[PDB]
């Protein structure tokens, strides 16, 4: 219904973040920092040597097999659209070395999807029952970059102490990202049982293995109006289930009262 | 396992 | 008569927001390629420049930052950007001030208009070959006074690798003072500026800028024009005496002006006395 | 300085 914020990004992404709300009298959500790119708020030392960097010799658009920065993934799993392939491992996805400034080829090179950042016309919208959440407004083919899962870089001891766990992500001596105070509009992607992106570890302008960014893409077709949603996973549910229970929705649902209730009959 | 929930792959 | 030869279409590779050609029309040179081109600084050890976001001063503004009130503004005096991003007529061209861009604390949008030089290079510019001082840097457009060129972008290096480093002719320095000090070094890994050749009538100045973080041992450089500058015109700086001082030996200037201060006639009749 | 830079 009523747009609220005409994009809630503040002009850092490629295109305008809308916000919608047609449910309920809750306003614009504003109690938070939106960072297009991770930001750092202790001493973390990411390393950017240039000279660490591993990277291509290629003189053409790095579709080749023989791009070194392909085969650190053991193929570029791209196609030619900046889509993943059909065939990409959707259960344990491989991590994804993009080409990076030390390459040879060119900026608009094959292997250079989540860097060139977002693409596809998102809403942060109010739902029904799980507060903020963000959808689709256009249709999104299968293996489509929708965004980064962006916020403040911690260390797993402060992870570990932070009063507000409702935004964090572990990337993997293990970091976090954190966005509850600072972060973009994956902060807003809400979990479902049947998900339609999931996250996948990617380098780009570094390489440091403490580091990988976390990047969603569509794992299936999606619809206009569709929410996106993916897998939190049983690290965060195992916590969190005894606060609140998932109100998605699903007649696959995992973690609802009456799914938790009905395997706690184990007898 | 850790005191805070987190997302995760 | 040679012909000019197109012989890159980009030397940036499209890492920059425009092409940058190559050509030549005086000799056999090919396109330089020497050297890494990179659109930002690199590192090449560790730096430690202080990147918590919590240490940037910001700004409150939720309008395009053209009050009196944007803090970030403020921390040069003023904001010394017009509309269309050009330095004020009433810039200092001679001692300019460090200029503080808004971030990504600043409460205000992206395209605020204290945001000229982290938004890029917008001219179109051409490496050529030039008669006597090998490759240029010359504009392909007219370019009003105060416009934002490019940055100097290089290698980050402390003030003692760069007393070391065999070749001497692309390092800049980020401070004139001495003690913890660093330099650009643009032999290696380098952008367009790096081609940018020394006038004694010079058409551009560097400028100190902080951006994404305000560690003030590593402003980075902006060249914007100080003057009107004509199409097809070389661009240039005063590359400064703590350079000449020492190239002197080595080569003399030939930018062929009036004002040379640094040809051999100009070191000759010095020198006599 | 041992090595020439530019400088403003
Ligand atoms: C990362 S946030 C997502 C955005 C959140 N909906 C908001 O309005 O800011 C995570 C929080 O969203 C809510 N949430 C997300 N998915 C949910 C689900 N499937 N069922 C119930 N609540 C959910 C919970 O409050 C959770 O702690
Ligand atoms: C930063 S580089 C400029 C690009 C250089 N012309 C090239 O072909 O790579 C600096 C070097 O260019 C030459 N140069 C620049 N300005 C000059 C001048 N005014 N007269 C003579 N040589 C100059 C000198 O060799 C100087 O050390
Ligand atoms: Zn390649
Ligand atoms: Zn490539
Ligand atoms: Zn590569
Ligand atoms: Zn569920
Ligand atoms: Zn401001
Ligand atoms: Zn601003
Ligand atoms: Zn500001
Ligand atoms: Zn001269």
């Amino acid at each position: 219904e009523k747009i609220i914020c005409r994009d809630v990004a503040r002009g850092y992404e490629n295109v305008p973040i809308p916000c919608v709300n047609g449910v309920d009298g809750e306003p614009c959500p504003e109690d938070y920092k939106y960072i297009s790119e991770n930001c750092e708020t202790s001493t973390m030392n990411i390393d950017r040597n240039i000279t660490h960097l591993q990277h291509c010799t290629c003189v053409d658009d790095c579709s080749s097999s023989n791009c070194l920065c392909g085969q650190l993934s053991i193929r570029c799993w791209y196609d030619k659209d900046g889509r993943l392939l059909q065939e990409f491992n959707k259960i344990e996805p491989p991590l994804i070395f993009e080409c990076n400034q030390a390459c040879s080829c060119w900026r608009n090179c094959k292997n250079r999807v989540v860097q060139s950042g977002i693409k596809v016309r998102l809403q942060l919208y109010r739902t029904a029952k799980m507060g903020w959440g963000v959808r689709a407004l256009q249709t999104i083919p299968q293996g489509t970059f929708i965004c980064e899962y962006v916020g403040e870089l911690i260390s797993d001891a402060e992870a570990d102490v932070r009063e507000d766990d409702s935004y964090l992500f572990d990337l993997d001596e293990v970091y976090c990202i954190d966005a509850r105070y600072y972060g973009n509009i994956s902060r807003f992607i809400n979990h479902l049982c049947d998900p339609n992106i999931i996250p996948v570890r990617v380098f780009m302008l570094h390489q440091d293995l403490r580091f990988p960014r976390i990047a969603f893409f569509s794992s299936r077709d999606i619809r206009t109006g569709e929410e996106l949603g993916f897998d939190y996973g049983d690290r965060f549910w195992d916590i969190k289930s005894k606060y609140f229970t998932c109100q998605c929705g699903s007649e696959k649902c995992k973690h609802s009262a009456e799914a938790i209730a009905l395997e706690q009959s184990r007898l | 396992t850790k005191q805070t929930a987190r997302a995760s792959t």
